[PDB]
């Protein structure tokens, strides 16, 4: 059980995923959202989504 | 019956038959404009008023 400790296999490989995203359910502790206008912007572009319009 | 209806999502137009308010607000400019010139003057002139005897053939 050493050399799958000591080698990788070629095309055995791990890749990187990376993505945007809103978290919810926070107590006050979330973002100003004057700073931060994106924060706002995507919240109001998951409202559009679903069918809300402000 | 008039099928599913959202409760909190916006009215908005979904089939055939369903309305819509247009606000017509409309408001296009366009203007173009261009002009060129050219201009050219020339004057010359040469006068012997008094001519020595010694240039007078010339």
């Amino acid at each position: 059980e050493r050399i799958r400790d000591l080698t990788s296999v070629q095309g055995v490989r791990e890749n990187s995923l990376i993505g945007y995203g809103l978290v919810v359910g926070l107590d006050g502790t979330g973002d100003q959202t004057t700073q931060t206008p994106f924060t706002t912007q995507t919240l109001n572009n998951m409202l559009s989504q679903l069918g809300i319009t402000v | 019956n008039y099928g599913y209806q959202p409760l909190f999502e916006d009215r908005r137009p979904r089939n055939i038959g369903d309305t819509l308010t247009i606000v017509l607000q409309e408001n296009v400019s366009a203007s173009k404009s261009s002009s060129a010139n050219a201009s050219r003057d020339g004057k010359t002139s040469f006068g012997f008023d008094t001519v020595p005897r010694y240039l007078q053939g010339l």
